[PDB]
């Protein structure tokens, strides 16, 4: 719970913010890659279903 | 007390440090809490409860 | 022998596309599988080299948050899908592309002018969408030769204010990896538990094929190591 | 012996039996794994005495809980010894005080 | 997801939910000092007017 | 080691029943499949702690 | 330009402050490569690093390890603990025998071991027991041999060799000879060039092993792991 928590809350300013992903793979990317933050405010193209 | 004590130590005062992750070498994202503890072996080993 | 060590004997690939790969290695000496999945994950990551859009012009567009009329998508989408873009340039060091088109339907990669010296993946990928007979697009993209990503933020300063109107930055995803991710798990060879055994899945754009991407982050590897490698 | 203690430790160490407490002061004259022999002080002896104390280690006995009771010698050869110090440390003690 | 997709994907989802949680907390760094324990200021002066 | 092996081959889809006391609800007995580890210790599923 | 061509680093610099503690400075690294190679050596070199160390221990007059030795003032537990700690360092055998016979009082230590040529001490001050009688005498035989990681005893008996004498007594084996890595990443202001790194790593032992021999042997085994990626099908 505590990791969820950590990875699905946002901060005001962070390393990164504003970018535009391609996709949930991109932040994957941009994440490991130390590039941008878990908690960065970003517009994300996401495909879902329904 | 224990602050100066940690400070004439040229250790950090509040008590956390930065790790580092030995499985990939990446900064865990906050400071931890990283000091000594007394631990015991409590009698209620594995091998007698087997 | 105290030099001696485990090299894997099994080896599995499943190509769930052509594009996606899981490549499973046992039985590793244990704790080589996090040391081998963390070098390859960040070679591939951070400095495969390759080639991506990096900048972009259009004639309507002044600045990213510019509207533009008969496009369906905002410029940001645009730069989006241009992002999308794998192409791959033969020789070459840095090319310019132009892409002009009106007509009601998708704009998508076959429209870009072609090149002897550049080559499109995907054709069928969508650039954007143009909703009116009455509607033109020209634009002017530029595909540099780099490795891993490059954010536009980076590269955002003043030094460089001599971008005239338009000049769009897009981030440069030069490496052709979309996703590395590896697990270790346990194996054991004649009941000797301690061991590792690599899952590695591996998601790329079309360029090159993920068993291809792992050889060539093994390769570079390999080369930095080779001063100090004492044997054959 | 445990970094952060109380101070109590001493007083659980040295009133439980587990060590070997000197009953007379003077200078340790034979010091092995086993035996302790303390020449005992010309200001401590009683008339008419050999002046010497010979302790004897408890080594690798079985405990009420099958744990091992071993008693180790804490001093070295010619060192000054008083009245109340620790000579050997038993089960669960670092220089008199309480490890647990 | 359960009253959406079924048992299976259900399944899935938790077994991967627990691996991202626990692999996040691991990277959050998530440690307790003695300075999270924030005491108010207004505290000394709420109890000398009770 | 051929007993081993044998082992290995006996316990591949055969579950087994984790039971812990007291067994207030029906969820208190349950059925694994049996992954062989070394060591003394049961390896319990963090999910089906609570 | 050159994209595709990386610089290569080389080992530019080993600094060693003492015996057991030394720096190695690698250099030039590009960008990123610097933590890439930091961490995996690090691991290589506290998992795979070949070393010697004491294994079995047969003195006069010991049965077991749970008794003492008139004259001796630690016990044969805590004698075999400290043996646990010699530094020997072999030159051309993977096993050797070292002999051990001392009288009088006074520590016994490791500059007493009876000495191949063969056979390096690193550290003599090494304290294996001390005696406390003029007429107490240690004769002990101590086998060292070379391995890799940790053989604790209980694991050893697996090697089953047949009818081990009563007296012959056997020690944990933690062959490893590294103790402490560390690596840092600095900028290399190198070849007119800015966005170059250097790699320093200090390392703490035993002072059993070459720091430069340590490195090198660890870019082998990752060398001899990624083979098996570049060959892949």
């Amino acid at each position: 719970v505590l990791g969820l928590y950590y990875m699905t809350r946002d901060c005001v300013n962070a390393k990164g913010e504003g970018m535009v992903l391609t996709g949930p793979k991109e932040a994957e990317r941009l994440y490991r890659s130390g590039l941008a933050s878990l908690h960065a405010r970003v517009k994300v193209r996401i495909t879902e279903y329904e | 007390e224990i602050k100066e004590l940690l400070k004439l130590g040229d250790l950090p005062t509040s008590g956390q440090i930065r790790l580092y992750d030995g499985r990939t070498g990446e900064q865990f994202e906050r400071p931890v809490t990283v000091g000594y503890m007394y631990m015991l072996k409590l009698n209620h080993l594995v091998d007698d409860k087997m | 022998s105290v030099t001696e060590f485990l090299k894997p004997r099994l080896v599995d690939i499943e190509q769930v596309s052509s594009t996606h790969a899981k490549v499973t290695l046992e039985p590793l000496e244990r704790g080589f599988g996090h040391t081998l999945g963390n070098a390859l994950r960040r070679i591939l990551l951070s400095s495969m080299p390759g080639c991506a859009v990096t900048e972009v012009e259009i004639d309507g567009v002044l600045h990213e948050y510019s509207t533009k009329e008969g496009v369906q998508e905002d410029i940001l989408e645009i730069l989006l899908n241009l992002k999308g873009l794998a192409v791959r340039v033969q020789g070459k060091d840095e090319v310019i592309l132009t892409l002009n088109k009106s007509g009601i339907g998708p704009v998508t990669a076959a429209d870009i002018t072609h090149d002897g010296d550049v080559e499109i993946v995907k054709p069928q990928h969508v650039i954007c969408h143009l909703t009116d007979e009455n509607a033109s697009i020209s634009m002017r993209i530029k595909v540099q030769r780099g490795r891993g990503y490059v954010p536009a933020s980076t590269r955002i300063h003043s030094e460089e204010d001599e971008r005239p109107i338009g000049r769009l930055l897009v981030d440069a995803c030069y490496s052709p990896v979309e996703r590395i991710a590896y697990n270790v798990e346990a194996a054991r060879v004649e009941q000797r538990t301690d061991l590792d055994k690599l899952v590695i899945e591996m998601e790329t754009n079309g360029t090159i094929d993920p068993e291809e991407a792992i050889r060539r982050a093994a390769t570079i590897l390999a080369e930095q190591l080779e001063a100090f490698v004492d044997l054959r | 012996k445990p970094l952060v203690g109380t101070g109590m430790e001493r007083a659980v160490a040295v009133d439980s039996g587990v060590t070997a407490v000197a009953k007379r002061g003077g200078v340790v004259q034979y010091v092995d794994a086993s035996r302790i022999v303390i020449k005992v002080n010309e200001d401590e002896m009683y008339p008419g005495e050999a002046g010497i104390d010979i302790y004897n280690l408890t080594k690798y006995t079985r405990s009420n809980q099958n744990t091992c009771i071993n008693q180790m010698p804490c001093v070295s050869l010619g060192e000054p010894v008083e009245r109340g110090d620790v000579l050997a440390d038993g089960p669960s003690t670092d220089l008199g005080e309480l490890a647990l | 997801c359960y009253r959406i997709l079924g048992l299976k994907p259900t399944v899935i989802f938790a077994d991967q939910i627990m691996y991202t949680g626990f692999a996040y907390a691991a990277r959050s760094g998530a440690s307790v000092g003695i300075d999270d324990m924030v005491i108010p200021e207004k505290k000394h002066e709420i109890i000398s007017e009770a | 080691a051929v007993v081993w092996d044998i082992l290995d081959e006996v316990i591949r889809e055969h579950p087994v029943l984790l039971n812990r006391a007291p067994t207030l609800h029906r969820l208190g007995i349950q059925a694994f499949e049996p992954v062989l580890i070394e060591g003394k210790a049961i390896q319990l599923h963090p999910l089906v702690c609570a």
